[PDB]
This record gives C-alpha cells, sequence and structure tokens, in this order.
C-alpha cells in the first residue's frame, strides 16, 4: 500500500533497517515453501 | 415394531411405533379433437 | 505452536479439569469430519 | 429404572452367594443403570484395577456412578433397587467404621490399603465395594491429599516424604487408614489452584476485626484453642456485613473442594452397628 513519498530511497532505505523488524513474508513467500505434494494436502493455510 | 430384546446391558429398545400417511399425486390427462364447421353444418342443415 | 500449526492444528477443547477425564474415560473428541466417501478409517505406526 | 437385575456372568461358588445372602443391603455402584446388567459393570472393582491408580482419578470417576442396593440374593439373581432421593433405606457396613448416628455418609472409593478382595477374586475377578464413611472421615482424607500436594511444592525431595508419614497415618473411629502415597495429578493441582486462590481473598476480606479477634482474645482470655492458636475503629457494619458475606462464599466453596457429596444420612444405627437405617441419597 505504501507509497512512502518517495523523495531518495538511496538513502532512505537502511533507514528501515536502523529498526531490526521484518513484515511477514504475506502469501507467496510463505507460498513457495510449499511443495508439489505439500501444497494440495490439508496442511496448506494457503488454497484459500 | 418387533424387539429381540436381551443382554446384560445390552442396550434395549422401546416400543417404537410408527405412522405414515401418503398423499396422492395428481397428473391428468387431456386431448383435443376438432370437428370442421362443414362437419358440423352437414349434420345440421340437411339439404336437399 | 509451531508443531500444532505444522500439522495437527487442534490443542484443546477441554480444561485442564477434564484433560485427566479424557485420560479417565475415553472421550470421542474428534468428530465425523464431513469429508466421507469411502467409510470407516484406520491407521497406526511402528519406526523402523 | 430403579430395579436393577443383575448378571453374574462369571463362574461363582456357593462360598460366594453366601456371603452375599449375609450381606444383603450393601452399597454397590452401577455405571449404566439398566433393569438387566451384568457383572462386569455391576460392582466397584473394575476400575480400580487401572494401571495409573491414584485416589485423584477414583474419586472424580465414581461420582459419575449411581448407587444401589442389594437385595434378593439367591443364586444367580442381584435385585438391586436404585434408592430413590430421600427415603429409608438400611445399608450393611462395608468398612469398619461404626457410623455414629445421625450423620452424613458418602462414598469412598476403595480401603486402598492393599487391594482387598471385596467378595472374592472369581475368575480374576472380584467384586469390590465402596467404603462407606461418616463425611468425617471423607473430608480429612481428601484434606490430606493436599495437604501433601502443597508440601511437595516447596519442598525438595524428602522432607515430603518425611512429612507425609507423619500425616498419613489417619487414626479415625475404629479405623487407622493409609493416604495412598500421594501423587502429585492434575484434577488436585487444577483445584489446589483454587483453593489457594480461596485462601487470597479471605486475606483480602479480613477487615481488620475479623483478623485482629484471636490477637486481641490472647490478651482477656486462656483458652485451649487460644493458646494453640498463639503458635499457629470503623463505624462501617453494612459494609462488614457484605465483606463477611463474600467470605462466606469462599469458605463454603473451600470446604465443597474437599468435602464429597452428602448421601445417605443416619436414620438409625442397630447396637449390632451392622445395619443402619438411613435416609437422603
Amino acid at each position: 500500500f505504501v507509497r512512502e513519498h518517495m523523495a531518495h530511497a538511496t538513502r532512505r532505505l537502511v533507514h528501515f533497517y536502523q529498526a531490526r523488524i521484518d513484515p511477514p513474508r504475506t502469501a507467496n513467500e510463505a507460498k513457495h515453501d510449499f511443495s508439489t505434494k505439500e501444497f494440495a494436502k490439508v496442511d496448506n493455510y494457503l488454497l484459500f | 415394531v418387533p424387539r429381540v430384546a436381551t443382554g446384560a446391558g445390552i442396550p434395549t429398545s422401546r416400543q417404537t411405533t410408527v405412522m405414515v400417511s401418503k398423499y396422492s399425486e395428481k397428473s391428468p390427462i387431456t386431448i383435443p379433437f376438432e370437428i370442421s364447421a362443414a362437419c358440423l353444418t352437414h349434420l345440421k342443415e340437411t339439404f336437399e | 505452536a509451531w508443531v500444532r500449526q505444522a500439522t495437527g492444528a487442534r490443542r484443546t477443547e477441554v480444561l485442564d479439569s477434564e484433560a485427566i477425564s479424557i485420560l479417565t474415560f475415553g472421550r470421542k473428541t474428534d468428530k465425523g469430519g464431513p469429508a466421507l466417501l469411502h467409510g470407516q478409517r484406520a491407521t497406526c505406526e511402528v519406526i523402523l | 429404572e430403579t430395579t436393577v437385575l443383575v448378571t453374574f456372568e462369571q463362574r461363582l461358588t456357593t462360598g460366594d452367594v453366601g456371603k452375599l445372602s449375609r450381606l444383603i443391603g450393601a452399597v454397590i455402584p452401577i455405571p449404566y443403570r439398566h433393569h438387566l446388567l451384568g457383572s462386569s459393570q455391576v460392582g466397584l472393582d473394575a476400575v480400580v484395577k487401572d494401571k495409573t491408580r491414584d485416589y485423584s482419578r477414583m474419586r472424580a470417576r465414581m461420582r459419575e456412578m449411581t448407587l444401589t442396593i442389594m437385595r434378593r440374593v439367591e443364586g444367580n439373581q442381584m435385585i438391586l433397587g436404585v434408592p430413590t432421593h430421600g427415603q429409608c433405606y438400611t445399608i450393611r457396613n462395608t468398612g469398619p467404621v461404626s457410623w455414629e448416628k445421625g450423620d452424613v455418609l458418602t462414598t469412598l472409593p476403595p480401603v486402598f490399603s492393599g487391594e482387598v478382595t471385596g467378595l472374592v477374586s472369581v475368575s480374576d475377578w472380584d467384586l469390590v465395594l465402596p467404603w462407606i464413611v461418616p463425611m468425617a472421615l471423607a473430608t480429612e482424607i481428601n484434606q490430606r491429599m493436599m495437604m501433601l500436594a502443597l508440601l511437595s511444592l516447596d519442598r525438595s525431595h524428602e522432607e515430603v516424604r518425611a512429612a507425609t508419614a507423619q500425616l498419613r497415618v489417619v487414626r479415625y473411629r475404629d479405623a487407622t487408614l493409609t493416604l495412598p502415597e500421594i501423587t502429585i495429578d492434575d484434577t488436585v493441582l487444577i483445584d489446589m489452584r483454587n483453593v489457594c486462590i480461596s485462601l487470597s481473598m479471605i486475606a483480602n476480606l479480613s477487615s481488620e476485626v475479623t483478623l485482629a479477634y484471636v490477637r486481641k482474645l490472647a490478651l482477656e482470655d486462656s483458652n485451649m484453642l487460644l493458646m494453640k492458636c498463639q503458635e499457629i475503629y470503623n463505624i462501617t457494619p453494612t459494609e462488614e456485613l457484605n465483606k463477611l458475606t463474600a467470605l462466606f462464599v469462599m469458605i463454603r466453596q473451600i470446604t465443597d473442594v474437599i468435602s464429597e457429596q452428602p448421601a445417605f444420612l443416619v436414620c438409625d444405627v442397630s447396637p449390632d452397628d451392622k445395619s443402619a437405617l438411613c435416609i437422603y441419597k
């Protein structure tokens, strides 16, 4: 969502890494770790 | 109902009486048939 | 949290006050899951 | 149903049925409460041979049993009339306590001083009966299970065993029974919490008159209860009414923790002290 009001992300970049927080990997980086057999099972909470 | 009831702690049942009341279903048949106006007037008017 | 998310989401429906009771009386925790076209199913496990 | 005809289903003896013929009026629990049951269910023994086998799980189990009274023992038929709430029934003694006429009786799982053959170990199955104790021995034997579970919280590994043996020989009326080598189990633990919570709230509600009453009484009086308990203002009475009442909510609950179900209330006791007319399931 956030546009961040882009001024210079050359310097704005590690200003995020100053805080040591990461956002949760949000439904595709959490989808790649499912494999072919793993995806079709009931374990996949991302079937929706 | 009959009840084969017995047994040391075998779960017996009581006299389960069942009634039903069956409805009729309608499906009326209708055929048309025509009689010509000429075919009536040569019955009726009866010329010379 | 991670293991039960990795498989077996269900932790408890009862208290610790009733957790001993499921050890005392074997209670039928999991229902008939609605996905039942074959019928009754079994399993067990021995590590080789 | 009330009258429960019982299948024996085992290979009994003449020496079996002679014992129950003199035991007519004993207390037998049944789980299913049919008119026709078998002796696998009839009797209490079938659950006291469990593998964990502590007082914590046997006491909480048999409060789902339904008690019956032994009648008409001839041959292979056991008439067990399920008692109704509030009629007078006589009960033959199953455990050596004289029951002391006028008091409430309860249900004690099993003697658990060893494994007593309740009738005779028939085909390696005996029919063991509950103890019916007069609710003072019931509450005390349930007290000490939590006394020595609170003890094992703050002891290392031996002052439990040096103080359980202090407290396990329960010298009651006609009986010196034994605590069953107290196993720390979670049914105690869920209720030992609420006891410790109930002790906490009484400290909150103790509004410095209920507190200082003994400590003001020792200055004036010299009583046996007052001296043994030495080692062991405001014009708001309407608020003291509500604090004492809320204190009475707790002590009617924390007693109810270690007390049992009220059961057979003695009408009369025979001079034989064996058959006891009792009301009030």
